């Protein structure tokens, strides 16, 4: 499945991923997502909003914030049932104990 | 010994329990999920899942020319698809224009899908709302408004397809979009069904949209004649179509138990790859067989279970005999030769809607399932050679079928395949007998009806029409109740109140076309605070309360309860006066009229409050705040009850001294009038800029009406011989003292605003003595309105047995130039549940919110009505 | 009790496992929290000569 | 008598936890 909710898909994807595995719909899986940007648009776009900090750099949680800015990536795990990795022998690197999903609803504004 | 009989009861009761908690557990995963509502927008003026069966039942071919209105031979098309109301959406012009046409018909779809489940689209704010779309990305927007650029990025969001609709009607659960290619809304149906069998969501939204603004897929295997001829001889190609269609879904234990009607249940469900196909784009048998296999085991059913398929059946040379093969394989074996599976297309119809082409087909079955009708696909000549037909009970609905439901349920797969190898099968089961206790009809039930402009509203009463004319209908109160529990309360408003029959019909009628009829309330809805109003004098009537003690439980029993309180100060049964029973005294009597009066506005303002009326501010006239004291959480019933009966009785020492006269004057021209009296005559109470009343000795008023005869006044004489807030009553001073002693003044739960002080006042302030000032001092109710109305206030409800300060009210009102409105609750000679619905719908009309539950009962047998009117507008990007 | 992390800071295993969440908010409105936990830690092979 | 009845609780409630759990 490919899946689109914007900045958030890859962790949607994880969270579909692990209820797959919890429904025995799936014995292993990928979650994971990629962002290329052949293209300049998502910085003329999103520039013209004053979304982007003009330096480039995002100030997480930080006074002089004034932005956030794109990147480039891929990212992927491979995800199957804490009991069936203990049983296959696999080396578990971390466990996702709790996941969920939902939605804003009425904010104050789409965006 | 007997404790172990005892013991042994309670135990194997837990056990029972705790199995029982066991299997609804284990089972969770692959529980039924109710289908309760539906919508659809499709090639051949598809509109509505009837208007779907409408066009497979009469086999209808919808292929046609491509569109002449979009700045670009035959192909599925939406002609209408930038038609979108964007205003009842809240969105702009400017929005709406840059907006992608996928998310504007996502968005009335799914307002109509909750509409058909018999759900307020408007209370699904807040709930726990899934939204799954299959949707994919068009060049709509490669042009686009000045300003509205922000508007294009979230406009053309594959995204937003899901977000905006839990953006706009508020709905907390995950929205996705997913992308699974020509599988795409099968696969969100699936994602919907595991949502729901987690415990994610409550209610969830599953289906997909296809639209193609630019000639773009027609030119990247084509049928030449541009029909898909789903698994015929003459199979040359598939050809594109344009498409929405949505699903409300919920687990089936909640709809049986939330009493929502079953269109079908989807039965079992599964997903799955084709792996290592021999291509990326070609389809694979085994995988087919393997999801078909899957979606049967989380079923819990076998093969020879389902009855027909809705194929994938795109009509191409490729595709046809290998999922012909896979349908062979894994259904057409261990059946009877003469129960063969039944294969068709709604492609054959209308064309591929790509990722809508799932749900359109799911909608397909459902209303085969519940016409009791196989149809027909289309362009058969022969059955494709490419397959062997003889290996398996598998055949082609060639023509249409009846589908029998005596043996059991009327069962049906739905299948969807992607160039990117994800397939999806879904089993659709009848939904089950529905067991329906018969409640009784509510006389007078009020229709009501809403829209977004007055346009819309006669159009909906237009629809309605329409309607019930060409469908046998339940009884009215059936009606009633889905028209006000399950559609959303508008700004222009109308409720057709009336027990009789040849009359909600012709008053559609004249709502339809702008006439006024006898049954017809309307008006425009209103933000504004709501006030319960409590007059003094006036409201009474004989009869009052006696028809309302009869046909209303409630009323009744807030008339006991006053009964009680009034017994430790009265000599005489308040149920007695109120019916006029043999030996009960009448409201000629002061000390009965002004009690009486109490407990019919307290049990009348009590009725309101079950009916989901809570006021944010109470007023009271004169005696009316003793009522409106009450109410206000102030004093009990008790301490309410005593200061009424023992003031009312110190007033008899006064009784042919005095009396009260209304003038059609300003306050200071009145008091200009009164000075050659003195102290015989003193102000009132001022309750408009031209109405104030005037009390004091019986003679000095005889000669004030013979002033009055003589300059061009109109003054009324008011129906009582006591001199009520004049210096008369300073004669009874100690003993209207008396009459509040022992008495408990609490702070107060809802603001009273005082018509002693013209402003709010604590309760704990409402002690002796204030009870005296009064009824010694001018009941500044004009002043008190004005304070109001500068605090929000734009409902005024008068909790009366009649109207008495309406007018008054209105004429303030008019006054400071406010939008506020007033109603009533009885009227002489009308105190039944016809004029309580009367009231109550007129309230509605001015925007306060009836709890019509209340009113119409919790649950009553669901009723399909038409869905929105929308008043569509043009919104397409000119490139 | 929420603090920034301007500076690096140990993260002890002694006690209770360690934990974190992971947050991805997006534009269309769909949320995603996830919690994360350390590998349990509850989780003799003699050699065999000339292994290839 | 009791006992099978108190053996075949505490059986399900196992199975109820452990489902539960696996959910």
């Amino acid at each position: 499945v490919t899946i689109d909710t914007a900045c958030s898909s890859s962790l949607v994807a994880l969270h579909l991923a692990c209820q797959s595995l919890r429904q025995g719909e799936c014995t292993t899986a990928l979650a994971g997502g990629v962002t290329v940007m052949p293209t300049p648009t998502a910085f003329t776009e999103f520039s013209r909003q004053r979304g982007l900090a003009p330096d480039g750099r995002c100030k997480s949680f930080a006074a002089a914030a004034d932005g956030t800015n794109w990147a480039e990536g891929v990212a992927v795990l491979v995800v199957e049932r804490l009991s069936d990795a203990r049983r296959n022998g696999h080396r578990v690197l971390a466990v996702v104990r709790g996941t969920a999903i939902n939605q804003d609803g009425a904010s104050n504004g789409l965006s | 010994e007997d404790r172990l009989r005892d013991y042994l009861k309670r135990a194997t009761a837990d056990l029972s329990r705790v199995r029982r908690q066991l299997q609804e557990t284990e089972a969770a995963s692959r529980e039924p999920i109710a289908i309760i509502g539906m919508a659809c927008r499709l090639p051949g003026g598809v509109d509505s899942p009837e208007g779907l069966w409408e066009l497979v039942d009469s086999g209808t071919d919808a292929i046609a020319g491509f569109p002449l209105d979009r700045g670009w031979k035959e192909a599925g098309f939406l002609y209408d698809a930038g038609e979108f109301d964007a205003g009842f959406f809240g969105i702009s012009p400017r929005e709406a224009v840059s907006m992608d046409p996928q998310q504007r018909l996502m968005l009335e779809a799914s307002w109509e899908a909750f509409e058909r489940a018999g759900l307020d689209p408007a209370r699904q704010r807040g709930t726990a709302t899934g939204v799954f779309v299959g949707a994919t990305a068009t060049g709509y927007v490669s042009e686009v408004p000045e300003g509205a650029e922000g508007f294009a990025i979230t406009g053309n969001m594959t995204a937003v397809t899901s977000g905006r609709i839990s953006y706009t009607l508020g709905l907390q659960g995950p929205a996705v979009t997913i992308d699974t290619a020509c599988s795409s809304s099968l696969v969100a149906l699936h994602l919907a069904c595991q949502s729901l069998r987690q415990g994610e969501c409550t209610t969830a939204l599953a289906g997909g949209v296809t639209v193609m603004p630019t000639p773009t897929a027609f030119t990247e295997g084509l049928a030449p004649d541009g029909r898909c001829k789903s698994f015929a001889a003459a199979a040359d190609g598939t050809n594109w179509a344009e498409g929405v269609a949505v699903l409300v879904v919920e687990r089936l234990s909640d709809a049986r138990r939330n009493g929502h009607r079953v269109l079908a249940v989807v039965r079992g469900t599964a997903i799955n790859q084709d792996g290592a196909s021999n291509g990326l784009s070609a389809p694979n048998d085994l995988a087919q067989e393997r999801v078909i296999r899957s979606a049967l085991d989380n079923a819990g059913l076998t093969a020879s279970d389902v009855d027909a398929v809705e194929a994938h059946g795109t009509g191409t040379t490729l595709g046809d005999p290998i999922e012909a093969q896979a349908l062979l394989a894994a259904y057409g074996h261990e059946r009877p030769a003469h129960r063969p599976l039944r294969v068709g297309s709604l492609k054959s119809n209308i064309g591929h809607a790509g990722p809508a082409a799932g749900v359109a087909g799911v909608i397909k079955m459902v209303m085969a399932m519940r016409h009791g009708v196989l149809p027909r696909s289309l362009h058969i000549d022969e059955p494709t050679p490419q397959v062997d037909w003889s290996s398996g009970a598998v055949t082609l609905l060639t023509e249409p079928v009846d589908w029998p439901d005596s043996d059991r349920p009327r069962r049906a797969g739905v299948s969807a395949f992607g160039i990117s190898g994800t397939n999806a099968h879904v089993i659709l089961e009848q939904a089950p007998t529905q067991d329906p206790q018969p409640a009784p009809p509510v006389p007078a039930a009020p229709w009501l009806l809403s829209a977004k402009t007055p346009a819309a509203l006669r159009a909906q009463a237009r629809r309605l029409h329409t309607h019930l004319a060409r469908h046998p209908h339940p009884d009215p109160t059936d009606i009633a109740h889905a028209l006000a529990t399950t559609r959303t309360p508008h700004e222009h408003r109308a409720a057709l109140v009336t027990d009789d029959h040849g009359t909600r019909g012709p008053a559609l009628a004249a709502l339809a076309e702008g006439a006024p009829d006898a049954c017809l309330i309307s008006g425009t809805a209103l933000k504004g605070r709501t006030v319960f109003v409590f007059p003094g004098q006036g409201s009474q009537w004989t009869g009052m309360g006696r028809e309302l003690l009869h046909t209303s439980p409630e009323f009744a029993a807030y008339i006991a309860e006053c009964e009680t309180a009034l017994n430790d100060f009265v000599d005489w049964s308040l149920t007695d006066v109120l019916r006029g029973t043999e030996g009960a005294p009448g409201y000629d009597r002061v000390d009965v009229v002004q009690p009486a009066l109490f407990a019919v506005m307290v049990s009348l303002a009590r009725l309101w409050q079950h009916h989901g009326i809570h006021p944010d501010a109470v007023i009271g006239h004169s005696q009316g705040e003793i009522a409106a004291a009450h109410i206000a959480g102030a004093l009990s019933l008790q301490d309410a009850a005593r200061i009424v009966a023992l003031r009312s009785q110190a007033l008899l020492p006064l009784a042919g001294l005095g009396g009260m006269t209304s003038l059609a004057l300003p306050h200071d021209q009145a008091l200009q009038l009164i000075q050659p009296w003195g102290q015989d005559l003193s102000i009132a109470s001022v309750n408009g800029p031209h109405s104030t009343v005037v009390s004091g000795t019986t003679h000095a008023l005889d000669e004030l009406h013979t002033t009055c005869d003589t300059q061009g006044v109109r003054a009324r004489r008011i129906p009582v011989d006591y001199a009520s807030h004049s210096a008369q009553v300073e004669s009874i001073r100690d003993t209207v003292l008396q009459a509040a002693t022992g008495i408990n003044p609490q702070p107060t739960t809802i603001p009273l605003y005082s018509t002693v002080t013209g402003q709010p006042i604590d309760g704990t302030q409402l002690d002796a003595d204030y009870w005296y000032t009064n009824l010694r001092h001018t009941v500044r109710f004009e002043e008190t309105t004005r304070a109001l109305l500068g605090s929000g206030h734009r409902h005024f409800i008068e909790t009366t047995a009649h109207p008495v300060l309406a007018l008054a009210l209105e004429e303030t009102i008019e006054a400071t130039g406010s939008d506020a409105r007033v109603t009533g609750t009885l009227r002489r000679d009308h105190g039944d549940l016809t004029q309580l619905h009367t009231a109550l719908a007129t309230a509605w009309t001015h925007g306060i919110d009836v709890d019509w539950t209340a009113v119409l009962g919790d649950r009553r047998t669901p009723f399909e009505l038409p869905t929105y009117a929308f008043q569509r507008q043009r919104y397409w990007l000119e490139p």
